[PDB]
């Protein structure tokens, strides 16, 4: 019969596979040369990353999902640890290298018993026994603490141990108390959750990074329309306008027609009344300061300027709405409905200027109890204003997941090595095969502690080796690496604390992508 | 050769060598999913031309996804597509039934033996199986209310025993169980919403009896108005509220500065009007198909009502269901009638998305999964999942007959038709033995998969089911053999006979072709 080549596939002859262990092997290896990239990272004593666009932009940053997102990969394998940190980053806010680093050597610690002769099914099996009883032993050893306005201390500390990795430890102390005022003052408290629309993050080049500071405000980059207008008002009642200071103007199809002489000069004369009436009509109300959404004519700016009401053009929706809700005043959309009870009070409106630029912004302050909030942050540099911004949004985060839930462990490594002894006790009652993959869990899981002493420049297994013995001798699972060198290993002590979620999430998160990338056995791809 | 028959380029193959081919051709096709079959099975990924991923365990799927052009395969893409669109489960098990068959009869066909009696004997062997399906199949006529729902749930559970949520198969199956129970007599899929958000875990999926749907576009303003309701009323609309023109074949003619200012006010007083009709029927919350206008948004937040505008037609169908309301493209009719009740409604945070929840309603025929995960294709394949769970849920309500798996049913099958065969005589008797043994094929694949020693299970097994044990097949964590239906292996009778009819008609048609022609370009 000569069964000569025979085509079944299309373009059979540029496509190829990968079946076997050695499609397992190339996934375990691409996940591991991921994993040591982003291992470096980790701990107050990591360095950080620069990344050149495709366009040649520069960004420089520490945070491990951002260094993902900009990285561009063909491994699918990497494309999924891609997905997985950014996965980390939406539903909590922070720990997104961590997550990382230990599916990597997760993935790493599964090879050996995979080359033993294991199925793989054994392994994910008993990385989900390991994982389970890991989650339960965690709650065990939590603390709950607090969410009050009063206090805010165990807020303040939770906060700088957060920012304690990031460039801005300079004055972490001062942004880590604008971030805990800021979620305090915005967030929702009989329904426990915040909105982050209520909160407006701004940077402008220029000063000091040290200038950052927190407005229980507005601030828009506008100014006041007419060059000679006052710069600043102290009792502000504002008029919010949605309608353009212009004669009206249906939107249906229409035409006007003018037939004679008397209705030209009935046309002329309504168009100036029309002016006036509009102006007289924003007077009536007693308001002293306007703000429209659309331009105004040059009839319309002298009138203003001449019965002294200073006014704003051209702001945005966003910034109306955050107005509205500062100042505690209603939008209109008509002249006809404004009234009296319609206004907000504002106690301060200025016009700050910037140096030799003619950049210059309108701030508005000092109002009755507001739900929005902003932050200036100034800084020397772009990458600086950036990296400032990204290390708040992760301050911000974690307030939330304190507020979501106010019970927290101590970091350093010391829930991970109280985990890891955990695992292992448990182990030993397994007697059908799965303690080698329990036990290869309970080597994965301290991951952690190696990577924060390399980075901090001591020996790890004799570091880790010693806090392990500390920890089985007495009874603190409150007992990590010191980092910072301050003489003690105690984490209570020295005021080293994370959410509770923050770890469960990593866990579990990282366990079922190792499962999923464990489960797979054929790739096909083109050439 | 001067004028030539047909045009260049024509190609012909004709006789015994052909016809091996196409069984030879078959055998990669059944290659291709071989190794996703059972407790233990693994599953592959497909690299498209533009890069997108898919990692799948589905037979359908992963057939559709390669690009099968041989004339002769297509058949075994073909009939797993009938057996996914017929009872949406048991893709694999009908290819590899169909290939096991044409390597079977291929020395009979290469002996020089004429294909129309391997056809007849083919047919005569499916008729016999079905039949002797139908007659063991178990069933109880008046079981209970809540003995209806176990058969369901342990259906469901060896539905998703080979899938990627193995390990929480008890915790979807009530929720399956659940969603196919709350739902009318059509059983429609369309009632039923699959929405996936990233982040979370997978304990972290939930259903919600009611409806639940994304955040649309929202105008300023939309941030002042309040975000939870105890008892609402809910206007579901098809009408567009916002300042425009009439119609597009209007044009407006006037000669006066009053008519032209009357004009204006014209339109702010329709607007109005429509407004006011619909806030004095009593609804706090508002849904349209059509664009919300920011004046209709600041109406409505100045007095405390909410708003909602390019809902999708879907959703709103499935909240109308789940409310019982209808649509109304008029507002001069608002009756009570007409407006949905809720127990109630909120918005809440999910994993960086804004959604909002309508729970409460005890009325509903309708239901809504929120699927949690770590990534796009693990979500996706959890949805591929359920859904081989969900219409095998919705026939097993249809008929309640179900048998033994594990291999039971295709060792007691194979036992009656080699007992048969011995009756009669000729070429007949090797053909229908030949079919007896292609039946052993799933048995012998699922302890390879495993990485058992298949030939003396297989000895055992078939040991077992001569001495007179019909439901005995493999044990997976016993390394042995077991009684499958104290275990609660089950699956629906239709699984099998569905199977049997697809892959012995694709069997035949591959079989009784003599030549293949193929035309230019
Ligand atoms: N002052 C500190 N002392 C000891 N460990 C710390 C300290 N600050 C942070 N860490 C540890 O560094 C680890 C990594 O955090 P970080 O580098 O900010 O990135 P991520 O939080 O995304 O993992 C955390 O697990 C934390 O326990
Ligand atoms: N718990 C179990 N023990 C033994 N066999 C099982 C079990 N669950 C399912 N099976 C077998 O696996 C087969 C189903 O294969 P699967 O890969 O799920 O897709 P398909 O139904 O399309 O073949 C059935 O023949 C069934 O007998
Ligand atoms: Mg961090
Ligand atoms: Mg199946």
């Amino acid at each position: 019969e000569y069964g000569r080549p025979f085509l079944i596939i299309k373009d059979q002859d540029r496509k190829s596979r990968l079946m076997g262990l050695e499609a397992l092997k190339s996934h375990i290896m691409a996940a591991k040369a991921v994993a040591n990239t982003m291992r470096t990272s980790l701990g107050p004593n990591g360095l950080d990353k620069m990344m050149v666009d495709k366009d040649g932009d520069v960004t420089v940053t520490n945070d491990g999902a951002t260094i993902l997102s900009m990285m561009d990969v063909d491994h699918q394998i990497a494309k999924l640890m891609v997905e997985l940190s950014k996965s980390q980053d939406d539903e909590i806010g922070d720990g997104t290298t961590g997550v990382v680093v230990l599916a990597g050597a997760l993935l790493e610690e599964a090879e050996q018993l995979l080359d033993r002769g294991i199925h793989p099914i054994r392994i994910a099996d008993g990385y989900e026994q390991a994982a389970r009883v890991a989650i339960e032993h965690l709650d065990k050893i939590s603390d709950s603490v607090l969410v009050d306005i009063k206090d805010t201390e165990p807020l303040i500390q939770t906060a700088k141990t957060t920012l304690g990795s990031k460039v801005v430890n300079s004055c972490h102390r001062q942004m880590a108390e604008i971030a805990v005022n800021a979620v305090l003052t915005v967030a929702d408290m009989e329904r426990r959750d915040v909105d982050f629309e209520l909160i407006k993050v701004e940077g402008k080049v220029g000063g000091r990074l040290e200038d950052t500071k927190l407005i229980k405000g507005v601030i828009v980059d506008k100014d006041f329309s007419h060059p000679q207008m006052p710069k600043k008002v102290e009792d502000a009642k504002i008029a919010i306008l949605t309608c353009p200071f212009e004669p009206p103007k249906p939107k249906t199809k229409h035409k006007l027609d003018v037939t004679s002489v008397e209705d030209y000069k009935a046309l002329q004369k309504y168009e100036k009344e029309k002016f006036e009436e509009m102006i007289q009509q924003i007077k009536e109300t007693g308001a002293n300061l306007a703000i429209c959404q659309w331009g105004f004519d040059d009839e319309a700016n002298h009138l203003l300027l001449q019965n002294n009401l200073p006014a704003v053009r051209w702001v945005g929706g966003p910034e109306i709405e955050l107005i509205a809700i500062a100042t505690g005043g209603r939008i209109v959309p008509r002249f006809s409905e404004l009234t009296a009870e319609k206004l907000g009070f504002a106690g301060l409106v200025q016009e700050i200027s910037f140096g030799t630029t003619k950049d210059k912004m309108l701030v508005i302050e000092q109002c009755k109890n507001s739900r929005a909030v902003t932050i200036f942050i100034r800084g020397g540099n772009k990458m600086i204003i950036e990296e400032a911004k990204r290390s708040l949004h992760d301050a911000l985060c974690v307030i939330r997941n304190l507020i979501r839930d106010n019970r927290v462990v101590y970091g350093g490594g010391a829930a991970e090595i109280s985990c890891a002894l955990a695992v292992s006790q448990e182990a030993d009652k397994c007697p059908t095969l799965e303690q080698y993959a329990m036990r290869a869990f309970a080597d994965a899981l301290e991951v952690i502690p190696m990577a924060l002493s390399e980075n901090s420049g001591m020996n790890p297994i004799q570091t880790m080796t010693e806090v392990r013995a500390r920890q089985v001798k007495e009874m603190n699972p409150a007992l990590g690496i010191d980092c910072l060198h301050k003489g003690t290993n105690d984490m209570k002590q020295q005021h080293v604390i994370e959410t509770l979620i923050g770890k469960k999430q990593q866990i579990s998160l990282a366990t079922q992508m190792v499962r999923m990338i464990l489960k797979i056995d054929d790739i096909r791809k083109p050439g | 050769t001067p004028v030539i028959l047909l045009k260049e380029g024509t190609d012909s193959s004709q006789g015994i060598p052909q016809l091996v081919s196409n069984i030879s051709a078959c055998q990669v096709i059944a290659e291709a999913v071989r190794t996703t079959l059972g407790p233990r099975g693994m599953d592959k990924l497909i690299v498209d031309g533009r890069g997108k991923a898919t990692i799948s365990n589905d037979g359908a799927t992963i057939l559709k996804l390669l690009d099968v052009v041989h004339p002769a395969a297509k058949t075994l893409v073909d009939i797993a597509k009938s057996q996914d669109a017929e009872v949406g489960d048991g893709t694999t098990s009908v290819t590899l039934l169909a290939a096991e068959f044409l390597k079977q009869v291929k020395p009979y066909v290469e002996e020089g033996l004429h294909p129309q009696i391997i056809i007849r004997a083919f047919r005569t062997a499916t008729q016999l199986a079905v039949n002797k399906i139908k007659e063991i199949a178990v069933t109880v006529k008046k079981a209970d209310k809540v003995e209806q729902r176990k058969l369901l749930e342990k259906c469901a559970m060896t539905a998703l025993s080979s899938k990627l949520i193995s390990q929480q198969k008890a915790f979807f199956a009530k929720m399956v169980v659940d969603a196919v129970m709350m739902l009318d007599d059509l059983l429609q899929l369309k009632m039923i919403g699959i929405k996936k958000v990233q982040g979370g875990a997978l304990e972290d999926s939930q259903l919600v009896a009611g409806v639940a749907f994304k955040k649309t576009f929202s105008y300023a303003g939309f941030e002042m108005q309040p975000k939870k309701y105890h008892n609402p009323k809910i206007a579901l609309l098809n009408v567009e509220l916002e300042l425009k023109a009439e119609k597009d074949n209007a044009e407006i003619r006037v000669h006066t500065v009053e008519d032209y200012q009357a004009i204006v006010d014209a339109e702010w007083n329709i607007l109005y009007d429509k407004l006011e009709k619909i806030h004095h029927s009593g609804a706090k919350v508002v849904l349209s198909k059509l664009p919300i206008g920011d004046v209709a948004t600041q109406y409505f937040a100045d007095r405390d009502m909410f708003c909602a505008g390019r809902v999708p037609e879907e959703d709103l169908k499935r909240t109308m269901m789940a409310c019982g309301g209808s649509i109304q493209t008029s507002v001069n009719a608002l009756s009570a009638d007409v407006l949905g009740r809720c127990q109630v409604f909120e918005e809440t945070q999910i994993g960086g998305e804004r959604y909002n929840f309508f729970t409460g309603c005890p009325k509903a025929k309708t239901c809504t999964f929120i699927l949690r995960g770590g990534a796009e294709q693990f979500m996706e394949e959890t949805e591929r999942s359920l859904h081989d769970a969900i219409m095998i849920v919705r026939r097993a309500i249809k008929n309640d007959s179900v048998v033994a798996g594990g291999g039971a049913i295709e060792m007691e099958l194979s036992k009656y038709l080699r007992d048969y065969s011995r009756t009669i005589p000729g070429k007949q008797q090797l053909l229908i033995g030949a079919y007896a043994k292609a039946l052993e094929i799933i048995p012998r694949q699922l302890c390879d998969n495993a990485g058992f020693d298949a030939t003396n299970i297989l000895n055992k097994l078939r040991a077992r089911h001569a001495q007179g044990g019909t439901w005995y097949g493999v044990d997976i964590n016993n390394e042995d053999i077991a009684d499958n239906f104290e275990a609660f292996v089950w699956e629906p009778a239709m699984v099998r006979i569905n199977a049997l009819t697809a892959a012995s008609e694709a069997a035949c048609l591959i079989v009784s072709v003599d030549e293949t022609i193929k035309n230019p370009r």
